[PDB]
This record gives C-alpha cells, sequence and structure tokens, in this order.
RNA sequence: AGUUACGGCCAUAUCUACUGAAAAACACCGGAUCCCGUCCGAUCUCCGAAGUUAAGCCAAUAAGAGCCAUGCGAGUAUUAAGGUGGGCGACUACUUGAGAAAGCGUGGUGCUGUAGUUU
RNA sequence: AGAACACUCGUGUAGAGCAUAAGGACUAAAGAGUGCCUGAGUGUGAGCACUACUGCUUGCAUGAGGGGAAACCCGGGCCUAG
C-alpha cells in the first residue's frame, strides 16, 4: 500500500536535469512581477522554501498579489465534481513569465488603431480575425521533366 | 644566464614520532630549541592496537621553517649523513628526503633525563612564480617550464654541497 | 584514475565563467543584488572598490538584467593631475580616491550644493537635510578581499561618505576602535593624512642607511622628507574638492587592427596534413 | 582594434601537448616597522619598485579526446482508429492517420553589454 | 617502521560526508573546522495538502532582540515521518 506525505511519489518530479545541477541564474532574481500577468510554475529542487504541493507544478495561473519574494496565484479545480478556487503561496524561485498570451497581444496591438478609424471614417472594424487554412490552391504546370515511379526495388 | 629560472628552498620539514604520554612534551622542547618556533601536535588517523595507538591520540610533533633558517639546518643534518645519498631518496616531483637516528649530533647538550631521539628531515625545492597556484583571486596551474625535475634536484645538491649520489 | 576514461569527459558540468576564472562570488552576488518585489522603482547602486598593484578603482554601479551599468568611475591614476607623485596604493590613495568619487556623482545629480564635504572628523553615517532632495544612497562590495580592521577598502568607503554619500557602516573596522571603550578619533586622522609612513621613513634612517635608500628612492627622487606629508596631503584633499578635471578626448585607435592574427582557412589545413603524410611515408 | 574593472547567456567557452605576443595595462617580484593573521609574513594584511617576460591572463596550432549543429539511418522501430481479417496459441497481415532513437558521415570551436586606457 | 603510525608534493565532478528508513538536494557549500548568540522571541491575520485534529507556507505590528563591515538571514533540526 502507499503512503500520503506531502512530497508522496516524487522521485521523477523534483529532479535535476543532467549537467544542470546548482543553485538559480541572476535573471531569476532580476524578473519583476505585477498583478494580472499570467505565470507559470516550474519547481527547481535546490530550493526549499516557498515550494508548491506537486500538484500544481507545470500550471499556469493568474497573480493576485504581490509580497517580499514571493506571490499568490489563483488556479481552479474539480472536487466532488463540482469547481473550486485556490490560491497558491510561491515562491519567486519556483515561477516563470508565461507566453500564453503572446499572440493575442500583438493582435490588440492591430485592433487598437483600426478601432479608432472606424469611428472616424467607417462605423465598425473589421476586426482583422484568423482564419483556419482553407482548400488546397490552384496550380498551372509546365509539364517538362517527367519522373516515373515504379515497383522496382523487389523487397526479399 | 636568465634571472628567474634559478632554484631555491621552500620549505623544510623536520618530524619527530613518538606514541605514548610525557615523552610528546619531552620531545617538543627539543623542535622548539633547534628553530625559534612552537610545533604541531599531530593525532591518529587510525586505531592500531599492535603499535599501541589509540585514534584521535597524540602521537607526533612537526614543524616546517623557511628562509635563511632553513639554510643552517640543512647544512647541519648533512654533515651528519657525511654527504652520501642514494638515487631512491629523490622524487619526480623535486624533492629529497633523509633520516637522523640522534639528536645530539645536532649539538644540543645531553640533559639525561630529555632522552635521545630521531629525526626526518624533508626538502622541497621551487623556482619563482608558484604563488600563482597558492593564491585566492586568479588561481591557475602553473607551466612545465617552471616546475623542478628529477635531474635538476641532484644537481643543485651535488653543486651546492659537493656531496656524493649514490646509485 | 579518473582522467584515464572517457566518461568523466562526457559526463562533466563546468562552473560559470567567472567563477572560473575565480573573479565573482555567485552567493554573496545574489544576496546583495536581488530585487524588493514591493519596493517598486527602488534601484540599488553598488560601490565597488578593487585594489590592483599599481592602483586603487572605485566605481558606481547599478545591475540591470542584461547586464551591470557603470554610472561613475574614479582611479588613483587621475590624482596625478592634483600633483600626487607617489604612493598610488598607499591608505591615503584609498581615501581620496573614494572621496573624488563621491564628488562625480554629487554634480551630476546636483546634490553637490546642498550635501557639503567634511574631513573625517566623527564616525556618524550621512542624514538627510530637511526640506530638500534626500541623499543619494550606496552599499559596499568588497569582491573576494578579506574583511579585518584596518583593510584599505573601508578607508575609500569612508571617502566616500565624508565626500556627501550614504552608506551605512560600523566603525569595529577602523584603526582607532576600542573593545569597551569611545573612538580614539586622532589615530584614525593620523593614517588619512599619513603619519604612519612618516614614523618609518623615521626609524629607518636610525637602523641602516643603506636599507633605507633601497626601500624609498621613489620618494628621495621627489626630494620628499616625513616632514612634509601633512602639508601635501592637505592641499591634494582641497584640491579634489575645488577642482575638476578635464573632460576626456575620443579616439580611434582602429588601425591597431594590423596586430590581430587570422586562423587558418580549411583549403591550407587540409594541404598542411597532406604534406605531412608525404613527409612522412 | 585589443586589453583591463564590473557583468549577461553558462564547454562553439572544457581537458592535454606545443608556439607567439608593438604600446599601455595585468602580473610575477622586493621587504615586515606598524594594523591584521599563521607551527610557518607560504596564505591573509600592510609598506614598496631593484629586476623579468620565464609563468599566469590573452591569442594561434593539432586527419587531437570531449562538446554544438546538420545530413543520413528511415517512412525503418513503435503507435490511434476500424472489419463476421488470419492464427490452437504465442502473436501478426491489411485500410485511414501520427512518427523515433543509437551508430555513422560532414562542418564548427564562444558570442555580446556598460565604462576606463593604449596609435 | 612492517600490508597498516606521522609529515609532504602532484592529480582528483564527489568515486566522500550529511546522527537515525528510503528517495531527492548540496562544492570558494548545506560537508569539515573556528568565533559569537539563545529567534527552540512576543501580539494578531491569511492560506496549501480530498483538510476536522495535525504539519508546513506566508502578512502586518512591536522587543533598554541576535549574528554580520554591510546588503541579507533567524518565531527549532537541508526537504518529505516521530
Amino acid at each position: 500500500v502507499s503512503s500520503h506525505g506531502y512530497r508522496r511519489q516524487t522521485r521523477n518530479l523534483f529532479s535535476q536535469a543532467f549537467r544542470k545541477h546548482g543553485m538559480p541564474n541572476t535573471s531569476t532574481y532580476l524578473t519583476q512581477y505585477a498583478v494580472g500577468e499570467y505565470v507559470d510554475i516550474k519547481v527547481n529542487p535546490a530550493i526549499h522554501k516557498g515550494m508548491p504541493h506537486k500538484y500544481y507544478h507545470g500550471r499556469t495561473g493568474i497573480i493576485k498579489e504581490v509580497n517580499r519574494g514571493s506571490v499568490i496565484v489563483l488556479f481552479n479545480r474539480i472536487l466532488a465534481n463540482k469547481t473550486v478556487e485556490r490560491k497558491v503561496i510561491v515562491g519567486i524561485e519556483h515561477i516563470r513569465k508565461s507566453k500564453c498570451q503572446d499572440e493575442y497581444l500583438k493582435r490588440l496591438e492591430i485592433n487598437k488603431k483600426i478601432i479608432e478609424e472606424a469611428e472616424k471614417k467607417g462605423e465598425v472594424p473589421v476586426l482583422f480575425k484568423r482564419q483556419p487554412k482553407g482548400p488546397k490552391p490552384a496550380v498551372e504546370m509546365l509539364m517538362n521533366n517527367i519522373i516515373e515511379l515504379s515497383y522496382d526495388k523487389v523487397e526479399s | 644566464e636568465n634571472p628567474m629560472n634559478k632554484i631555491k628552498i621552500q620549505k623544510l620539514c623536520l618530524n619527530i614520532c613518538t606514541g605514548g604520554g610525557e615523552i610528546l612534551n619531552k620531545a617538543s622542547k627539543v623542535l622548539e630549541q633547534l628553530t625559534g618556533q612552537k610545533p604541531r601536535l599531530s593525532k591518529s588517523r587510525l586505531t592500531i592496537r599492535s603499535f599501541g595507538i589509540r585514534r584521535n591520540e597524540k602521537i607526533a610533533c612537526h614543524v616546517t621553517v623557511r628562509g635563511e633558517k632553513a639554510m643552517e639546518i640543512l647544512e647541519k643534518g648533512i654533515k651528519i649523513k657525511e654527504y652520501e645519498l642514494i638515487d631512491s631518496n629523490f622524487s619526480t616531483q623535486g624533492s629529497f628526503g633523509f633520516g637522523i637516528k640522534e639528536h645530539i649530533d645536532m649539538g644540543i647538550k645531553y640533559e639525561p633525563d630529555v632522552g635521545i631521539f630521531g629525526m626526518n628531515f624533508y626538502v622541497v625545492l621551487e623556482k619563482p612564480g608558484i604563488r600563482v597556484s597558492k593564491r585566492k583571486r586568479v588561481k591557475s596551474r602553473v607551466g612545465n617550464k617552471q616546475r623542478v625535475t628529477k635531474d635538476e634536484a641532484k644537481n643543485w645538491f651535488v653543486k651546492k654541497y659537493e656531496g656524493i649520489v649514490l646509485g | 584514475d579518473n582522467k584515464s576514461k572517457k566518461s568523466y569527459f562526457q559526463r562533466f558540468q563546468t562552473k560559470k565563467r567567472r567563477r572560473r576564472l575565480c573573479k565573482t562570488n555567485y552567493r554573496r552576488r545574489t544576496k546583495l543584488i536581488k530585487l524588493d518585489q514591493k519596493n517598486v522603482g527602488e534601484d540599488k547602486s553598488r560601490l565597488v572598490v578593487r585594489i590592483t598593484n599599481s592602483k586603487v578603482i572605485c566605481q558606481v554601479v547599478k545591475s540591470h538584467l542584461g547586464g551591470d551599468m557603470v554610472v561613475a568611475q574614479a582611479t588613483s591614476a587621475e590624482l596625478k593631475e592634483f600633483g600626487l607623485k607617489v604612493g598610488f596604493t598607499n591608505y591615503s590613495a584609498a581615501y581620496a580616491t573614494g572621496l573624488l568619487c563621491a564628488r562625480k556623482i554629487l554634480r551630476m545629480e546636483k546634490l553637490d550644493n546642498i550635501y557639503k564635504p567634511k574631513f573625517c572628523t566623527d564616525v556618524d553615517v550621512v542624514e538627510d537635510i530637511e526640506g530638500e532632495k534626500n541623499a543619494y544612497r550606496c552599499y559596499l562590495d568588497i569582491g573576494l578581499s578579506r574583511n579585518s580592521k584596518g583593510a584599505k577598502v573601508f578607508a575609500a568607503m569612508k571617502g566616500a561618505s565624508d565626500g556627501g554619500i550614504k552608506i551605512p557602516y560600523s566603525p569595529k573596522i577602523f584603526p582607532g576602535y576600542n573593545k569597551d571603550e569611545e573612538f580614539d578619533q586622532q589615530k584614525l586622522r593620523d593614517r588619512i593624512f599619513g603619519k604612519e609612513v612618516a614614523n618609518y621613513m623615521q626609524l629607518l634612517k636610525k637602523e641602516d642607511e643603506t636599507k633605507f635608500k633601497k626601500q624609498f628612492s621613489e620618494y628621495i627622487k621627489q626630494n620628499i622628507n616625513a616632514e612634509d606629508l601633512e602639508k601635501m596631503y592637505e592641499n591634494l584633499f582641497n584640491s579634489i574638492v575645488t577642482k575638476e578635471i578635464s573632460k576626456k578626448e575620443k579616439k580611434d585607435y582602429s588601425a591597431l587592427k594590423k596586430y590581430k592574427v587570422m586562423k587558418l582557412t580549411k583549403e591550407e589545413r587540409d594541404a598542411r596534413v597532406q604534406q605531412k603524410l608525404v613527409e612522412n611515408n
């Protein structure tokens, strides 16, 4: 039978990668955080204070409050077939800034131009949506340089 | 000839081993006379019943001399060994060693309660620049140009004291 | 044993570059620089003091992501502008360099007229004048050098304080400290204005005039005597506070690129090997 | 264009042999009176310039070891969905999709930020 | 003075140690020494582990508090049990 301590089953998780042992780099400590940013959790096994519980490893959430050397992040979780919000305390050594909003922020920068012109000249924005890839395109071909294919390889 | 690139003594190491009680005090007083220093007592690494040694028990005393004082002692000792050494006594590193059985040959008066002890002499030779391997900031390994080799150590001995190195 | 098998090399992890070079302590650096997440707009300045065989360097540095930025700099070798002839790594030259460094800063920030100099007459920390702008703030970075009573790094630090910058310090480190008694500041003043060396010069002339010439040749060439030092140092300090050194000019030393060696091409490397086989057979 | 002080990413930067280097630096170097610390002025701390490019730091060289990239291995190994497909089983063919690794070949061998100094 | 006594020089990515299972962590240290101290303080909040008890993480205020030149750290034991 299995046990139920705070760091159960973390032999693979919570171990350093090959040729990457030691303390964190300066960039870790010089990064500034703000309320409302999206942030991503990855535990550093060498630091023993401010570690989250291993369920949260590799998950992304939103910063709710900022303190001297730690952050409070909001998560959601299913328990007993219902949704529950959870507020997780994490030290700054175990977090990295998330990339999940990157494309959306670029798209907002384009929208922000159009939405002004749409008051002056038009009435409503064109709004620049994405579209999924359509059907295969048409082609005009010169028809020299033909290559033949054959079952010449007998494959003993 | 090229200055720098010339051999010197960097250290002479002296040790007496006498496992037991008041013997170590009696011994220490000898080292305290031969050189103007207070020697360092050393302790047993293992426990060995046959030799009469418990672990962490004091068993020996040593002192390390440098500079002018080193020259006097070495000359005083090589005389006792009559300027005769064997090709066994030299290392691949530019160092050499010998032993003496009777401390009174170094000249001190007997005092029958103190006793008779032997002593080990070990000598380390050098050329300038060795500091590069010992300083705190920018510490680095020395060049092969600036080591002392087995042949050079023999040549220096022959030249300096006119001794004879037997095969 | 170790270095005899390939696996030793295949599994090895290198230290960071400035650690291999024995120039930086990362455990110390991180404690010194790490950001406080609530004090937004705080921008801590390190005072970096380093001592070479030739000179003393003071730099004021701010640590930013991507690389440290130098705000200002001063070097004991520049004191030759104000007539310093001798002892560029002396305890006095340490103090003087810290003084110079401070003034250059407070001029850029325009605090210079508010926070006046104060030549070594107390051991208190610099205090914010009411109704005016706050003092410029810094912390001391001594690197790999040891802290002990009367180390030259602390001389430069007192220089900066006397110059008007706010550094927190404890008097435990200065000469003239006593374990359970008031501070004897005349001993400190004595060293700043060079008494320690005068007292050595005076001794040697009674002991051994040969050794004196060997030990102090450079001083002799300037006709300086043990008696002259206080006047020398008082003038030096005043001049630092009073004057300003001329700006540096920029020049293209570009043409010295002639001296740079260039690596062999592939074509050459191959022919060279070919010839080596043929020379051997 | 190098160097030097403080750095960023942490081997294209490591490890082993050899060889070069104008200027200014960087060093080795000469002492212990003081402050400071040792069994020991070796290390650490202080006060110095008589020497020296021998060393370190920097740079080149090597059908070098190791690291980094790419091509091939290879539509190969394994695998999602499907049928009144096959086989006593062990397991395996086909249809619509996703898709490796080791080895071995070929090329590389640090790049950059702020300030200071040197034709 | 021996297989195995003390002292040295060169190599040495851990082949050692870290009181007590097993795993993880650690190299100018968290290991081995040396100095000083009793923070193994005092009030009162918010949370994490399926969360009552329990264990841990973290906020603000105070001490004629500690260690350190200082930045920093400390309301038990390197982390996961007693």
